[PDB]
């Protein structure tokens, strides 16, 4: 369509798929979002990575 | 065919507007870009003429040293239509079942937006105006009821003849337009053009509508402009017996595919009348708020 | 080089020495009316020479309470010359203006005139005072000629608007201490092609000290402010008899 | 579409994208209008102007 | 064109529109330390737009018997902005100096000022008038700060030398009907690389009337000399807790 | 590394002295020219500003 870029999400590493009748896409449906994760952002944000097979602390 | 020189040399009749400035695409506000220190003679952007009428040119740039900043700031909410095609109330007219105003289930209301002040102050920015407009008509009782009465809305352009009472023939309206509508029906609302025999409607009109003498009895029409007299906004209550409720019908305008001439300084007195800048000599305001000196806040 | 001026239009040759530039008015020169935009259809009368020249019209003297004057365009000019009486024999009309103010003072006195345009100068009333009567301005107020008319309460422009922001109208300053005139070019400016001199003004001037006038006793009190203009592109239209109102 | 040229901006320097049902063309949405500024008209509108770093008047 | 001038440097500008040129003191403008000509290991801070700025510090009244003061650098701004903190917090410090010293009147005054500046301007003390005392100066007159000095002997300059050759330095003059201002860059002046900026002034700023103040009574008789200075190319290193002496 | 513009276009750290004057041989005092009679507006070598 021909609209302006007002979302919220405009500039989203995540693409979504929505509906809209009106010129501002903020008016938009929520839509799909993609399924990418990155759970080691908060769960091993260690400098330095260990494997699983080796000790930890050596 | 022209032989003497002066008339082959001649400007006379040149139509072509020549214009000194041009619009440029501007769809964010303007970036900075990185400066340094400048110790020099001769060249001096802080230092201006005012008198020139100019604004000054000086920019962040030339008057400190800046960092580059990538501006994306968005334009768009300032352009005409951002501004004006927003509905705000315009009209207001009373049907009442006991009274002294429109008390027989009509009224006419000559069309005239300068009654209300928010919407009058943004118009009047500007002296030259054109465009279409939506018209949304908001009908209930006086404490906001709705009740099952059926209205009729026409309108009546200048020279058509106005209804003088609830069964005029007029609102046989085979040529004028009607809308009939319910107050229980949402509010209606309809497209309208244009309508001026001039290029723009105009909120000021320095002269006269007619020649001759200007003698202080007929000094009410100056100022009067025709071009800006559209006609009159007729309702009411369709029947021949009076109706069951008092009504309130509100007029909302929403102006659309707006085109502005010829910027004005903005009111700063209370508006008193329609179409007439008088304002009262007694209360002269400031245009904003005082303080006791100009050295402490 | 921006400082020194010289306008001549027909017969008449203006000089200045302490000039400030020359504005154009919303950036645009006067022209005549292009055969699309025209609506009436006999061929218009161009004077030329004889009706684009200065016209010198009136001298008020600017005291250190002056207030300000104003003149309605084309009234100003409605009874003088060549143009006078094709403005008066003609129902339609249009041109443009070029416009010079003039104020000399001396490298001691100071003061600083607002020069501007402003395009349908509907003047109000102050309603009896109290607001609660519509009364309306007299015609020799709406229409003051080449005499002009002064300012009631310039601080509102007698019409309820602040002159804090009339500098968003074409304009110049004449700051004693910088130039000693002020030159405004006007295109015509309405929303019909030609119009009636008579009924209608399209802009009215303004001169306005916002700065007052001060000098030391001793230096020449008497400082005059000299209004000369000359109509640009005018053509004229609709011929009959000659009216004056 | 098809539609009569009644818009009040029909021949406008500037373009729109509008939506409309109707035959006539002022009844459309008032859409999207470009973008473009002149600011000197209005802020600059000397003869021969004057750059940002000389003396304003020499 | 050479007349007016405009500095810029930091968050702060400078106009003039009656200068005499701009004098760089020994034909070099301010650098930083090169890794040559350098002895200390330490990564040193260079502040920038935060220090080099310019700063105005103190102002004088000039009266037709005044005898002329001094400045020293960089004491005058060691207590000052965060330079002042940097120049605490190190041991070691270099900068060069943009100075601009001001001083309007009108076409009816006159008098002529001395603006210079002298590398390891050393105090002597009139040695008990005698001679015959080694008496030295105290620490409020060899570092005087902002406020600045007074000179008691202008003619050798409190040091045995005669001003009357102080124009073998970086200097200007402020002659009244010619400028109100006088702009000397200088670079960085020492037998070393870096150095302190509590123990050791790199030179003296002075400013001295040769041509004494006069003007007619009834001319405003309040004559102002203000000094406005920026360091160039600040560097410091050597850090630890903050010192002022 | 330097990302942001005024990093990038800064002068912090300019080691080099910039020179307005350089040395000339000069091992004898300098000769004198021919001159004549020169009568002319706007040039004027007497006139200076000290
Ligand atoms: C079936 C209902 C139709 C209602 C028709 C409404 C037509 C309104 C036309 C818009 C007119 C714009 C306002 C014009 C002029 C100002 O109000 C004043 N006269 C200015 O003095
Ligand atoms: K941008
Ligand atoms: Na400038
Ligand atoms: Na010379």
């Amino acid at each position: 369509s021909h609209e302006n870029s007002n979302s919220a999400t405009e500039g989203s590493t995540i693409n979504y798929t929505t509906i809209n009748y009106y010129k501002d896409s903020y008016a938009a449906t929520a839509g799909k979002q993609s399924l990418k994760q990155d759970p080691d952002k908060f769960a091993n944000p260690v400098k330095d990575i260990f494997t699983e097979m080796a000790a930890p602390l050596k | 065919g022209d032989r003497v020189a002066d008339v082959i040399e001649s400007s006379i009749g040149d139509s072509v507007s020549r214009a000194l400035t041009h619009a440029l695409p501007a769809p964010t506000g303007q970036n900075t870009q990185v400066s340094s220190h400048r110790l020099d003679t001769g060249k001096v952007p802080a230092l201006q003429a005012a008198e020139i009428g100019a604004s000054s040119n000086a920019s962040d740039e030339s008057m400190i040293e800046t960092r580059c900043v990538l501006n994306s700031h968005s334009t768009a909410e300032t352009t005409l239509d951002s501004f004006f095609s927003r509905a705000g109330l315009v009209g207001e007219i009373d049907l009442p079942l006991k009274g002294t105003t429109n008390p027989n289930g009509y009224a006419n209301w000559d069309i005239d937006i300068t009654g209300y002040a928010q919407m009058r102050r943004k118009v009047e920015l500007f002296t030259y105006m054109r465009f279409d407009a939506e018209f949304t008509f908001v009908a209930c009782t006086p404490t906001g009821e709705v009740v099952p009465q059926l209205l009729q809305y026409m309108f009546v352009p200048p020279g058509a003849p106005k209804p003088d009472s609830r069964e005029s023939l007029a609102w046989q309206t085979a040529t004028n337009p009607s809308v009939f509508v319910k107050l229980s029906d949402p509010p209606a609302q309809v497209s309208v053009p244009f309508m001026s025999p001039a290029s723009a409607y105009q909120w000021f009109y320095d002269g006269y509508p007619t020649f001759g003498e200007h003698k202080q009895e007929k000094d009410l029409e100056y100022g009067a402009m025709p071009n800006n007299m559209m006609g009159t906004f007729s309702v009411r209550t369709v029947g021949t017996s009076k109706s069951k409720y008092p009504l309130v019908v509100r007029i909302y305008m929403r102006m659309k595919h707006v085109r502005a001439w010829i910027p004005r300084p903005m009111r700063n007195q209370n508006y008193l009348f329609k179409a007439n800048p008088n304002y009262a000599g007694n209360s002269i305001k400031p245009t904003g708020a005082s303080r006791t000196a100009i050295t402490t806040l | 080089s921006d400082r020194v001026a010289q306008l001549t239009i027909g017969n008449s040759t203006i000089t200045t020495q302490e000039a400030a530039n020359i504005i154009v008015g919303y950036g645009e020169w006067p022209s005549y009316c292009s055969d699309s935009d025209a609506t009436a259809v006999d061929k218009p009368t161009r004077p030329d020479v004889s009706v684009n020249r200065f016209y010198t019209l009136d001298t008020k003297l600017w005291e250190k309470s002056s207030k300000g004057w104003y003149w309605k365009f084309p009234d100003v000019l409605t009874e003088t010359g060549v143009f006078g009486q094709n403005a008066q024999f003609h129902y339609l009309y249009r041109s443009g203006f070029c416009i010079h103010v003039q104020c000399n003072a001396s490298k001691f006195h100071q003061g600083a005139l607002l020069v501007a345009v402003l395009p349908e100068y509907v003047i109000g009333t102050v309603a009896g005072g109290t607001g609660t009567e519509d009364t309306h301005p007299p015609y020799k107020q709406t229409q003051p000629g080449a005499d002009g008319f002064e300012l009631q309460h310039p601080y509102v422009l007698d019409a309820g608007i602040p002159i804090s922001q009339l500098t968003v109208c074409p304009h110049q300053w004449i700051n004693l201490r910088t130039n000693n005139c002020a030159t405004i070019i006007v295109p015509y400016i309405n929303a019909l092609p030609f119009d009636s001199a008579l009924n209608h003004c399209n802009f009215g001037l303004l001169v306005v000290p916002i700065s007052p006038l001060d000098y030391d006793q001793g230096a020449t009190p008497v400082i005059p402010i000299t209004i000369t203009l000359a109509p640009m592109c005018s053509e004229f239209a609709g011929l009959r008899q000659a009216v004056t109102q």
